């Protein structure tokens, strides 16, 4: 059974249960199957990981795992204990087992252990017991596997979870050789690609990693991940992963934007790709998303378009790429600024006009997005669309003036001073 | 430390 | 009565009821009295001002207006029909009344009409019936004041609601002239200062406006508003406002940060400045607020002191923020010096440490217990935390230059070395 | 300032 779905795997506010239930409706509607529970900053997933769910939280989680079953979505409960765990103390281990059990008794049939973004060293007690860092994860992992009874899905996220993160390189890695050889052939290995946010996940590279770990990996994809930049949102199509990768992979679990309602394209298209042109796949997704907008019902006395959503997506597209309308406006503004010294030049004025109208459409897009019925959708994207429309007003002004002191605040001030911006 | 992606 | 507390008046995601109830609590706990309901993007407050609250909506408004009365907080409900209302048409007025009626029936005694941020012109029908735009606004506000039975508190935010916005100046403007003379003296008037978000409210200016509106205004205070700037958050003391104002004003309602749990300092300190003069020290207030706040969150006072200084006020960083900036501007300026330069090294060590503190603050905030407070500030705290890493590591780099000529970026990056996305790119081309 |  190939795994395809979403991993709620990001830093910041986690999604509420009413949202996660909505996630399950959609995943089923788009014929996806998995959900990997892993929100870095949900209390007892990581920081206070040993601590057992209160009876009121135990109620909410059991209701969630049930809803997962209701919608034929497999629920994989992951735990990230690697911050401050002593790998050899059996009180640690017995507090892990006891927690996993607590979840097991909510329904949960599938699990995961995540050792990502943690110190490569370990305390002196464990220096004694295990030879390398790998060996200590492999050991506590393999035990917890057998303890729970070898469930059908069990996932392990390595510390060297992408190509750049392997020392010295992907193939000849002490750490990855130890995982490959000694991790029980039943459990699965997560992998984000060349880089943490891989622009491309090429086939060669998945073979280069599949050898060293003795198995086909499950992609934790951060293509649509947002947590790393307060001004970035990603609404462009799933892209840079060949459909040829499917024969060489056990899954793809996309770690998407923090804002729930902002992930309709990222997941719609992943499911399209699961059955590929990303330009086509977007249109399919934008066209279908548009119906979720609507305009409030009225018993008394301008509605968002497909051309609006195409512009929204193009301005908040992908990590390594702006959408076409975004790229174009940015080209046209670069040409207008650099040719401002020509004020025969009817060209500048005819292209000024066209860009001022391009700017106008961004303002129109926010006006209409503001008047829509789905306020959940509006609130989740508000501060993003606000920003784009206000920079565009400032840019519309500035172009006309050829014919923000504290902006960003302290962060912004320091950032302008770095010479790489 | 820092311990992040 | 002198009105003093919070206007939920910002653009974007409004607060949910259980947030608004926890606010009423705090307004009482710190001896504040009023709450103006005017969140720009609760659709029935403005864009669909004509629309009656539904059944399930009604229960919420009613249960809210309850918790306000229970906590002796004075609920003012606002409505902003400014955009698309035809002022001259009787059926349009009837809707406005009918809706105000509907809310009256939830409990609401106090009301408000806002006419901020709208086109200064009006339609065909209004040009006939009304001599000026100002005449139109005062007419329907009067008619509505009298229809509701003339309640104790009833506000009017004008279109020209700050100094910068009066054509041509404050005293010489037809608009504010018309409002002073023709607008019923039982109606109060909202004012934000010389500007929309004011650095200082000088007493001289509040007199200059007191005369032309013919009364003591109520201040909508945008000082801690953060709805205009995605990267900005304001945890600074209530400041730039003279206690000497109190006597000359009918109130001060602070329009604060969208993130609810980050308004503790913003309101707590407004409380100490109301209480002090029913003089006052912004630096003291802050220390009181930050010590008290800390009970709610392992996170230290120094951590919060730093935090508040990093995210201080619209026109001013805090001491530890401003000094970190000075040093980094000095360190990069005098970096061409890689005897006589033991100074740069020993200061680059002082700096790399103060960066280490911002990292530690974040570790400790993320291990904290109060997750409501963590989540409301997470993206703000992660941003500074992470800009500081790139800064600390760039000072490091300038140092290890004596014995290297590697680039500052090692080859091909992760995305978060090139920030801001499209918006960010456009912005770095404005001069 | 910046804006409203
Ligand atoms: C690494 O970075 C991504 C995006 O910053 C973050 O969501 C994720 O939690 C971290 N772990 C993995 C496997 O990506
Ligand atoms: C003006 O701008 C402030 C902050 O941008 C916003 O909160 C406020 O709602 C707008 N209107 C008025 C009257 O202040």
């Amino acid at each position: 059974h190939f795994l395809c779905g979403v991993v709620e795997g990001f830093y910041g506010r986690p999604w509420v249960m009413e949202q996660r239930k909505e996630l399950f409706r959609r995943l089923q509607k788009w014929e996806l199957n998995t959900y990997l529970y892993a929100p870095k900053d949900d209390y007892k997933h990581r920081m206070f990981w040993r601590e057992m769910y209160s009876v009121e939280e135990a109620e909410q989680l059991m209701t969630l795992i049930s809803a997962a079953r209701e919608y034929e979505i497999e629920f994989i409960y992951a735990i990230s204990p690697g911050l401050d765990i002593t790998f050899s103390n059996p009180k640690e281990v017995s507090t892990l087992k006891r927690k996993l059990d607590q979840v097991s008794q909510f329904g949960c049939r599938s699990f995961a252990l995540l050792f990502d973004n943690i110190d490569h060293n370990m305390c002196a007690a464990d220096k004694e017991v295990f030879s390398s860092f790998a060996h200590a994860q492999v050991s506590i992992t393999n035990e917890i596997y057998q303890y729970l009874g070898e469930p059908e899905t069990f996932l392990f996220c390595p510390t060297e979870y992408c190509g750049t993160f392997c020392y010295p390189n992907v193939s000849q890695s002490p750490y990855l050789r130890t995982v490959g050889e000694k991790l029980l052939p039943g459990i699965e290995v997560l992998w984000t690609g060349p880089k943490v946010v891989s622009k491309e996940i090429p086939v060669e590279s998945i073979e280069e990693v599949s050898k060293i770990i003795k198995r086909a990996p499950v992609i934790w994809d951060n293509i649509h991940a947002n947590d790393y930049d307060q001004k970035r949102l990603f609404l462009g199509p799933y892209k840079g992963r060949s459909t040829e990768l499917i024969p060489r992979l056990k899954g793809v679990l996309t770690n998407p934007n923090c804002e729930f309602e902002a992930n309709y394209v990222a997941i719609h298209t992943l499911a399209t790709w699961y059955k590929y042109s990303p330009q086509m796949a977007l249109k399919l997704a934008l066209t279908e998303w548009l119906q979720e907008f609507g305009v409030p019902h009225q018993y008394s006395s301008g509605s968002v378009t497909l051309e609006d959503l195409q512009l929204l997506a193009d301005l908040f597209y992908l990590p390594y790429e702006h959408g076409p309308k975004g790229a174009q406006m940015l080209r046209e503004f670069q040409w207008l600024r650099a040719n401002s010294s020509v004020v025969k030049i009817e060209e500048w004025r005819s292209r000024a006009a066209k860009f001022e109208e391009m700017c106008g459409l961004v303002m129109g897009m926010f006006t209409r997005l503001s008047n829509c019925a789905n306020r959940t959708i509006l609130y989740d994207m508000y501060s993003y669309v606000w920003d784009i429309k206000s920079i565009m007003s400032m840019v519309k002004s500035f172009v006309q003036w050829l014919g923000w002191a504290f902006r960003g605040g302290l962060a912004g001030e320091f950032q302008r001073l770095l010479p790489i911006d | 430390s820092s311990r992040v992606t």
